[PDB]
């Protein structure tokens, strides 16, 4: 299980970020 | 303020479509659910689970259907111990030697705790796999020949303890090291111990007298039964039992007692008040 | 003080007066002397009996009430009783088998919070701080001048009484309502009333029946532009004429916007389901008899699963966006609710002066060289000049500039010529600017030709003249330049300058000059005559002492240079951007207190009266037949006089609106504008009103939405409006009426997507009763949809471009075609809503069998399952689960119901995007909606993997294979919706559209 918790925290965090890059795409 | 009409034609006057084309929908939908829930079931092998971590470090159930993990009755009222007796009657009645019959489907096994009989592979190859049985007769003064209700404890009760059946779970008891019940009959190889206490190792108001029972006169469980092979490849399967009669010189008092079980494949949760252990409040208000 | 339909209906009839009395018909009537005023003693003594002069503003319901009246907004009962039943319940559990569980008690505080928070959101909405009287009361003055016993004494304007003697001087303001007895050279800015700011004259000349028109009544609020007067005060404050308005206006229920009466309609529908269900499944709760608190714990569920939470404030926010969006096109919004309003609009009523036009008298045409020229009547000078090639111009320029008393105000070279502060009047400065602008300076051109003597305009002779030292090197010395009325400036001319060369004033031109004076002024223009003379060199040598008592120099056979003409002209956009509001199918109507001759001319100018369209009168004189002989329905357009309105009835009026397209109510009371709005309203229609003048307030404040003008307009008009065109651009009404048709669509999408996800939230709790199953989706779990994942993605539709020329469809129709309707609920609930649940259950069914409990061995468990003592329960194999053992799988079942829901909402958020276009027709250019996705999704994850969400939310980590459940179901949702839209677009009248096109 330890290997799953550090698994979702990543493809999630690379989605609050890609969202900021789609957001700051002209505002 | 009128659904109708005339100048209108009512809400639709058909309606027919507006509704008929909704059975169609809800059905075509229903089906599509049915399918995807049937193929979903292709499946998770007929014999085992797919995940089992959610039942691991199994817990210690019992045979007094706990009102609130507790038993309050008087030796007097022949109605006061009914709730406890009829329900014991419930579970033990599945055990009468009248039902355990012939080398099929069961098979007698060591009156002494034996090895780990691994019946076979969880394939359907062997049919109703065979089942080392257990006679109600390993129950210290918790059995006899009565009417429609065994002769159970009018003064100084009785509460049998059990294990949580898991699919393919092999208990591995503690080595000779640092447990609780020091090596004074610590059946090293083939039995799981169960030690009863008040409230930890700290000053508990020990107001009881601890007396046990079992298979070979052992307070624990025999590895001659596991693994369990599913209620499919093994209906009729019966699990081990381990009564602990409470003949404490005390009475008229609530005192919490915990019946832990020990082993390497035994754990506990702090919020699971029954994971790999017990917890029962007890009072025989005479 | 009777009802409102009286105290406020009497404030609606026009007034009636006593300028018709003689001077001794007063005297008695007030007791006031006149050579010398009142007693001062019978003054303050009239004060008591009649009571202080000035107005008192309506009371203010503070920032308590204004708030809380919110904490019951529709869904807010349901959301309120859910958190009360919570505070019940818990109690119950603080009495039975020890359950010091955080559980429900939190749901009580939680829910309660949301009900509050939800209110603000819908409060920073129904806002409306309308300081109107703290604008009118600012137009009375500090002191006033009255006389008593004979002494003249200024005093606190409020110590004026119904009776004494007031001397208004020049520039200052008019204390009460005056009947003028003495009076001098007294003109007066009647703008607050007429709407125009050109001064009218005050004499004791009773002249006229109507007290608004006689020159012997002075008016509260107005100011004396020049001169002096004396008056007896006939009305004192609240009781006056303007005051009787500030009353009637600061007395007007804003009332339902057209939007907020949509919210207060889907709410009525929702809440409906939210009970019908909620009590269907509760008498039936305890008709199979779950506990007591096994039903009141199941209400708290069914409620919450029903009240959409993250919507009624999702919508508050959709507004606040497109609002703060127009404010960049320089249109300010003072009332959020209003950001919609402009769009739903089917009629506009516009003040002409200052709103439709620039309220700047200005040169529209000319008559140089026998040809008619036209100049640039814009504010910026878009269009073209007209010429100067000809000498004749150098000459006419000279006159028009030379014979003129207008300067510019100090310190103004900064601003554009036109927007510069004059020190003249109507024409004079309108001419000054014409020149300066397109003929070099005039501070200069008036030292070249220095004036030696002049004759200012006298009413008798209708002319004005200066003799100037022309300074040429040759050089007749002595240029006489005069302007004046035209028809009466030929009887003083015998020659007509042409391209440079004088000629005889024959008959060709005399007819063609009168032939142009008609054409020209038929455009509702003030037209002037300009003429000059080079004074015979001999007859006046260098020194001549011209006299202006005894005339002395010639006044005939002067040369005739040309005609010049002015007007109050549209602003640039106004005309192009009025015909716009008709590709939109909006009706425009002129509502102006100006005079009918200008009105109808300006009307036709901006375009409220279209080419080739006529009125009755227009017709009679196109068939020389008396008027009462014309079939009035032959007439599309018509001009109506405020003096016939006076005696009309709502019904003759409902007929004047019901039967004409191009309307112009001219010269109109303030009341009268309202009297019209009210009757446009009368029959359903949503109406806007444009204004700038205190004369407007009332309509600008009965308006469904009221638009003021930014810099023209008056503290008032605006402080009584919803929008406020900060740059006075009258095109932001088209911009705004579009941006507001889109917030409508994009509010349906924004709602649908919210409501759709509501169905796979109710059905869990619904089956929990049906197949005594283990509760798939938990309460605290639901306040994660519309408060968590769903917020952002919904907010995001509000940013959605259109799907066609919206401003090419008739305006929506308040009564039919609502925001939320049959065809929509049939979709978020009846359709896409179900499919969302079939996918939400499907995985609960997988979480449990992949974990043992093969579906069917579920159809009962709850009764036992939920038991905290029955630690020994058979699955579908034999395995015996404890409590926390199996629950940790129940919550594990929430945790990814809560996902298959978020996973389906992808497919949702992408088809609540468009309502007709395939997603390949409209594409995914919404660089924000996409963000909502990435957020939504990842939020969930985080809500499921952080060390904590489990112990805090019953949210437990999931296993890879787990997330992809709903997938086929998202993708179904997706493909179903796409095929809908197709159908429609292939059969646009066909059954599907009737049934799915919201
Ligand atoms: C599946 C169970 C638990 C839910 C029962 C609710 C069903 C029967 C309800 C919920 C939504 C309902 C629909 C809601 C709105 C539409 C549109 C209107 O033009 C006619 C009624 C109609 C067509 C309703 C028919 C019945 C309906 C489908
Ligand atoms: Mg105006
Ligand atoms: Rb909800
Ligand atoms: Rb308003
Ligand atoms: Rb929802």
């Amino acid at each position: 299980y330890e290997t799953v918790r550090n698994g979702g925290l990543i493809f999630a965090a690379l989605a609050f970020i890609v969202g900021l890059i789609i957001l700051l795409s002209k505002r | 303020n009128s659904e109708k009409k005339e100048f209108l034609g009512r809400t639709g006057g058909s309606w027919f479509k507006i509704l008929l084309f909704y059975v169609i929908f809800y059905g075509c939908l229903a089906g599509i659910f049915i399918g995807t829930i049937q193929v979903m079931l292709l499946t998770i092998s007929e014999f085992k689970p797919t995940y089992q971590d959610r039942v691991a470090p199994p817990g210690l159930t019992q045979i007094p259907q706990s009102q609130k993990t507790e038993i309050s009755f008087r030796p007097n009222d022949p109605q006061s111990y009914e709730s406890y007796v009829v329900s014991i009657v419930r579970f033990l009645e599945k055990y009468k030697d009248l039902a355990q019959k012939d080398d099929m489907i069961f098979e007698d096994c060591g009156n002494v705790p034996s090895e780990l009989k691994e019946r076979g592979e969880y394939n359907n190859e062997r049919g109703e796999r065979k089942v080392c049985r257990s006679r109600l007769e390993w129950l210290g003064n918790c059995s006899g020949l009565n009417d429609e209700t065994y002769g159970y404890k009018d003064g100084k009760p009785c509460v049998i303890i059990k294990l949580n059946r898991v699919l393919g779970f092999k208990p591995k008891p503690p080595k000779n090291e640092s447990l609780e019940t020091y090596p004074v009959m610590k059946y090293n190889p083939y039995v799981l111990p169960v030690h009863c206490t008040g409230k930890r190792d700290e000053d508990k108001e020990k107001v009881g007298t601890m007396e046990y029972f079992g298979l070979g006169g052992y307070p624990g469980f025999p590895l001659q039964y596991y693994p369990y092979y599913g209620k499919l490849l093994q209906p009729k399967y019966l699990q081990p039992l381990m009564a602990v009669q409470f003949t404490n010189l005390t009475m008229d008092t609530e005192i919490r007692i915990e019946c832990k079980a020990y082993g390497e494949n035994i754990g506990y949760s702090e919020k699971d008040r029954f994971q790999g252990r017990f917890d029962v409040k007890i009072e025989v208000k005479s | 003080a009777k009802k409102e339909r009286d105290m406020d209906e009497l404030k609606k009839e026009v007034s009636m007066d006593d300028h018709k009395l003689s001077l001794d018909e007063l005297h008695r009537k007030y007791g006031t002397d006149l050579s010398r005023g009142l007693t001062p003693a019978r003054a303050a003594e009239i004060l008591a009996r009649d009571g202080p002069n000035a107005l008192t503003p309506p009371p203010t319901t503070p920032e308590w009430v204004k708030f809380c009246r919110q904490l019951f907004g529709g869904f807010s009962m349901l959301l309120w009783i859910g958190a009360i039943l919570c505070f019940l319940a818990y109690g119950i559990q603080a009495a039975t088998e020890e359950e010091p569980q955080n559980d429900n008690l939190y749901l009580g505080v939680v829910l309660s919070a949301v009900v509050i928070i939800t209110g603000c959101f819908s409060y920073y909405q129904e806002a409306k701080s309308s300081k109107i009287m703290e604008s009118f009361k600012n137009m009375v003055p500090q002191q006033a001048l009255v006389i008593r016993n004979g002494e003249k004494m200024s005093i606190n304007a409020e110590e004026v009484v119904v009776g004494d003697l007031v001397e208004v001087k020049g520039g200052d303001r008019i204390p009460a309502d005056l009947r003028i007895i003495s009076a001098n050279g007294c003109k007066v800015d009647n703008s607050s009333l007429t709407g125009e700011s050109e001064p009218q004259t005050r004499s004791p000349d009773f002249t006229n029946e109507n007290p608004l028109e006689t020159r012997n009544i002075a008016f509260f609020s107005t100011n004396c532009v020049e001169g002096t007067a004396r008056g007896i005060v006939v009305y004192t404050g609240d009781r006056t004429v303007m005051g009787r308005i500030a009353t009637l206006a600061s007395g007007l229920e804003g009332g339902q916007t057209p939007i907020a009466a949509e919210i207060e309609h889907f709410i009525h529908i929702i809440t409906g389901v939210a009970v019908f269900l909620g009590v269907s499944f509760f008498i039936l709760s305890l008709i199979l008899e779950y506990t007591w608190l096994e039903a009141v714990i199941f209400l708290i569920g069914i409620i919450v699963a029903n009240v959409p939470e993250g919507l009624l404030a999702t919508v508050t926010v959709c507004l606040t966006l497109t609002a703060k969006r127009m404010a960049r096109k320089n249109c300010l919004v003072k009332n959020l609710e209003a950001v919609e309003t402009l769009g739903s609009t089917s009629t506009i009523c516009s003040d002409k002066t200052g709103t439709l036009t620039q309220n700047r008298m200005t040169v529209a045409h000319m008559w140089s060289d026998n040809q008619i020229h036209e100049a640039d009547t814009t504010e910026n000078q878009s269009g073209v000049s007209f010429d100067k090639t000809s000498a004749t111009w150098l000459a006419l320029s000279r006159i028009a500039g030379l014979c003129n008393r207008a300067v510019f105000q100090a310190n103004q070279e900064n601003l554009p010529i036109l927007k510069r502060a004059v020190a003249g009047d109507a024409s004079e400065s309108a001419l000054l600017k014409c020149i300066e602008l397109c003929c070099g300076s005039v501070k200069e051109m008036r030292e070249r030709y220095t004036k030696i003597v002049e004759i200012p305009f006298n009413s008798t002779n209708k002319y004005q003249l200066s003799i100037h030292k022309n300074p040429n090197t040759a050089e007749p010395r002595h240029l006489l330049v005069m302007k004046g009325a035209p028809e009466r400036i030929l009887d003083r001319c015998s020659s007509i300058l042409i391209h440079g060369k004088e000629q005889p004033l024959d008959e060709e031109l005399k007819d063609a000059f009168q032939n142009a004076y008609l054409e020209l002024g038929g455009l509702g223009e003030r037209v002037l005559g300009f003429c000059h003379l080079f004074l015979p060199d001999e007859q006046f040598p260098e020194g001549f002492q011209f006299d202006t008592d005894d005339v002395n120099f010639p006044l005939d056979n002067l040369c005739f240079v040309g005609l010049i003409s002015m007007i109050d002209p549209p602003r640039a956009a106004v005309p192009d951007a009025v015909g716009k509001c008709r590709s939109a199918g909006i009706k425009v109507i002129m509502v102006t207190g100006d005079h009918p001759i200008t009105a109808k001319a300006i009307a036709k100018g901006v375009g409220i009266i279209s080419e080739g369209n006529e009125t009755v009168e227009d017709i009679a004189a196109r068939l020389n037949i008396p008027v009462s002989q014309v079939n009035p329905r032959d007439a599309k357009a018509c001009v109506v006089h405020g003096s016939d309105l006076k005696d009309m009835t709502s019904e003759q009026l409902d007929d004047i609106l019901k039967y004409h397209t191009e309307i112009v109510f001219a010269r109109t009371s303030p009341q009268q504008k309202l009297i019209i709005v009210e009757g446009c309203q009368r029959q359903g229609a949503i109406v806007a009103v444009t204004g700038d003048g205190v004369n407007d307030s009332p309509a600008s404040k009965k308006a469904d939405i009221g638009v003021a003008m930014g810099i023209a307009g008056s503290d008032v008009s605006k402080q009584a409006a919803d929008m406020i065109l900060l740059d006075d651009n009258f095109a932001s009404i088209v911009t705004g009426v579009e941006e507001g048709r889109l917030i409508f669509d994009n509010l349906k999408k924004s709602i649908a997507y919210t409501l759709t996800s509501n169905i796979p939230e109710i059905t869990p709790f619904l089956i929990f009763i049906i197949a005594n199953i283990p509760l798939p989706l938990g309460t605290v779990t639901i306040l994660c949809i519309d408060l968590g994942t769903d917020m952002v993605p919904a907010i995001s539709l509000a940013y959605e471009q259109a799907e066609s020329d919206i401003m090419k469809r008739q305006p929506r129709n308040p009564k039919t075609d609502k925001l939320v309707n049959e065809q929509l609920i049939s979709m978020a609930y009846g359709q896409i809503g179900m499919i969302q649940a079939l996918g939400g259950f499907f995985t609960y069914f997988v979480i449990l069998a992949e974990n043992g409990f093969l579906p069917i061995h579920l159809l009962g468990l709850r009764v036992n399952w939920d038991d905290r003592w029955i630690n020994d329960v058979e699955d579908s194999y034999g395995q015996q689960w404890t409590y926390e053992q199996r629950k940790i799988v129940e919550f594990t079942c929430h945790t990814p119901f809560f996902v298959t829901i978020v996973v389906v909402q992808w497919a949702d958020l992408v088809i609540c995007k468009t309502r007709r276009n395939s997603v390949f027709q409209q594409g995914m250019k919404n660089k924000i909606l996409i963000f909502g996705l990435f957020e939504e999704t990842a939020l969930a994850a985080f809500l499921s993997y952080c060390p904590g969400m489990g112990v805090a939310l019953r949210m437990y980590p999931l296993k890879p294979t787990w997330w992809f459940c709903a997938f086929p179901y998202s993708l179904l949702i997706f493909v179903y919706d796409e095929v809908r839209k197709l159908i429609i677009r292939r059969r646009p009248g066909g059954w599907v559209e009737k049934e799915t096109y919201y």
